[PDB]
């Protein structure tokens, strides 16, 4: 639900929509991350790896 | 998570599409407010085969049909 | 149904350059 269980009852949300919004809160627009997924996710694998 | 028409893709300017179930509309995403998907809340990036779950419909024209109607 | 609305014209750079121009 991202971050919406902390103020009311929480709300679903797709995933890469949420990484979308998370990346349009730090200044870089949507037109990133829907490109850039496949990349994104293997760079986040490696890393918790 | 985007909308192809003209086979570009148009991501919202600020808020999320919602589809009540036969047309689409844009909203803010703390408040339920549909509006009709026009070409001035939203901006065109890419082609239409690059993004995943893109659907397909057509995006409204404010300026076409009024200087259409009276330019004739 | 806003309190306190006022009354005023807006106005529009589109229409008369295209209106000028159309004639
Ligand atoms: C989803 O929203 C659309 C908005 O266009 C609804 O379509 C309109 O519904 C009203 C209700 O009877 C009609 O008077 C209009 O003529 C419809 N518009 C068009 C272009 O036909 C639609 O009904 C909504 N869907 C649901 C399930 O409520
Ligand atoms: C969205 O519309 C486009 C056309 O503007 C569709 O693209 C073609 O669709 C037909 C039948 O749907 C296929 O036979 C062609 O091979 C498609 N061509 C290309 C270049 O994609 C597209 O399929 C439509 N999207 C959906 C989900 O139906
Ligand atoms: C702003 O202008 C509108 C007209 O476009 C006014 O509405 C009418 O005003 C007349 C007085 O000029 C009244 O007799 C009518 O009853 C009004 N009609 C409606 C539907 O309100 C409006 O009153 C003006 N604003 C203010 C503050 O007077």
């Amino acid at each position: 639900s991202g971050w919406t269980f902390g103020a009311g009852p929480a709300l679903q949300i797709p995933f890469p929509m949420q990484m979308a919004y998370r990346f349009n809160g730090i200044g870089v627009t949507q037109n990133v991350l829907y490109e850039n997924q496949k990349l994104i996710a293997n760079q986040f694998n490696s890393a918790i790896g | 998570p985007a909308i192809c028409h003209d086979g570009k893709a148009h991501f919202p300017r600020e808020g999320v599409f919602v589809s009540n179930g036969t047309h689409w509309f844009v909203t803010q995403r703390n408040f339920y407010e549909p509006q009709i998907i026009t070409t001035d809340n939203t901006f065109v990036s890419g082609n239409c085969d690059v993004v995943i779950g893109i659907v397909n419909n057509t995006v409204y024209d404010p300026l076409q049909p009024e200087l259409d109607s009276f330019k004739e």
